């Protein structure tokens, strides 16, 4: 994002990219808090030994693991098609 | 800001020239149709004054603006990445200690 936001005059408005970048936050950052959140909701010290009651696969990470590729395949056939038009 | 225009007379004092704005505050046009980037242009104002050198009084002419600077490319790419990545040092309270 700092780096981005080179080469181009200081404008006070937000240009398309911003307005990408700042998805690209979200998603980076929503995939953070979602770890904060398992990390909150976690119990044992110990993994899988493959072979006591041990810690279960976290349903809030199997739902990422759909929800959060999905949701940023929409956004890119919404923005790359809203611009690329226009 | 307060950024000036200094038009003065250099070799010919008081009592060899005369400078005056020609058309009162309707002598400097086109200020309110420029167009910057990060600043917007507030107020101008003309300004009839003498200054007095070793050499003599010389009349001057001040021009001046008043620049006010835009905000938001500021929020942009200052403030905004500092209070995230602030946001993100308060994540490892709720990790284990
Ligand atoms: C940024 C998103 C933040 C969402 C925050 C959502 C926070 C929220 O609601 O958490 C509750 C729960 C946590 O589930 P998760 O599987 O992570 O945690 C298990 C859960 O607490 C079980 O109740 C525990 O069994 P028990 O009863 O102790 O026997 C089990 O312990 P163990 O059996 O392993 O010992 C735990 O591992 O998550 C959901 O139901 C899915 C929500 C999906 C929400 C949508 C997610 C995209
Ligand atoms: C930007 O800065 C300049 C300089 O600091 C400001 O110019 C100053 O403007 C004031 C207000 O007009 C002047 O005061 C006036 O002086 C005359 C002199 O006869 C007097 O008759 C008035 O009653 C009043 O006191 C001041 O002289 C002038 N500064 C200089 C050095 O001449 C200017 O206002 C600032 N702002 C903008 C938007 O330009």
């Amino acid at each position: 994002s700092i780096s981005a936001r080179n080469s181009l005059p200081k404008v006070a408005y937000a240009t398309a990219m911003d307005w990408f970048i700042a998805v690209c936050y979200a998603f980076v950052f929503s995939a953070l808090i979602e770890f904060a959140t398992v990390n909150y909701f976690t119990k044992r010290g110990y993994a899988w030994d493959g072979k006591k009651t041990f810690n279960s696969v976290s349903k809030i990470d199997r739902l990422s693991r759909i929800a959060f590729p999905l949701l940023f395949g929409i956004f890119n056939l919404v923005y790359w098609a809203t611009y690329l038009n226009r | 800001q307060n950024c000036t225009l200094e038009i003065e007379s250099y070799g010919y004092t008081t009592d060899d020239i005369e400078f005056y704005w020609r058309g009162d505050d309707n002598a400097v046009t086109g200020v309110t149709k420029i167009e910057l980037p990060q600043f917007s242009i507030v107020d101008y104002k003309l300004i009839t004054k003498k200054v007095v050198f070793s050499t003599g009084s010389y009349p001057r002419l001040s021009l001046s603006f008043k620049l006010k600077r835009n905000i938001g490319y500021f929020i942009l790419q200052t403030y905004m990445p500092s209070i995230l990545i602030t946001i993100l040092s308060w994540v490892s309270f709720w990790i284990n200690y």
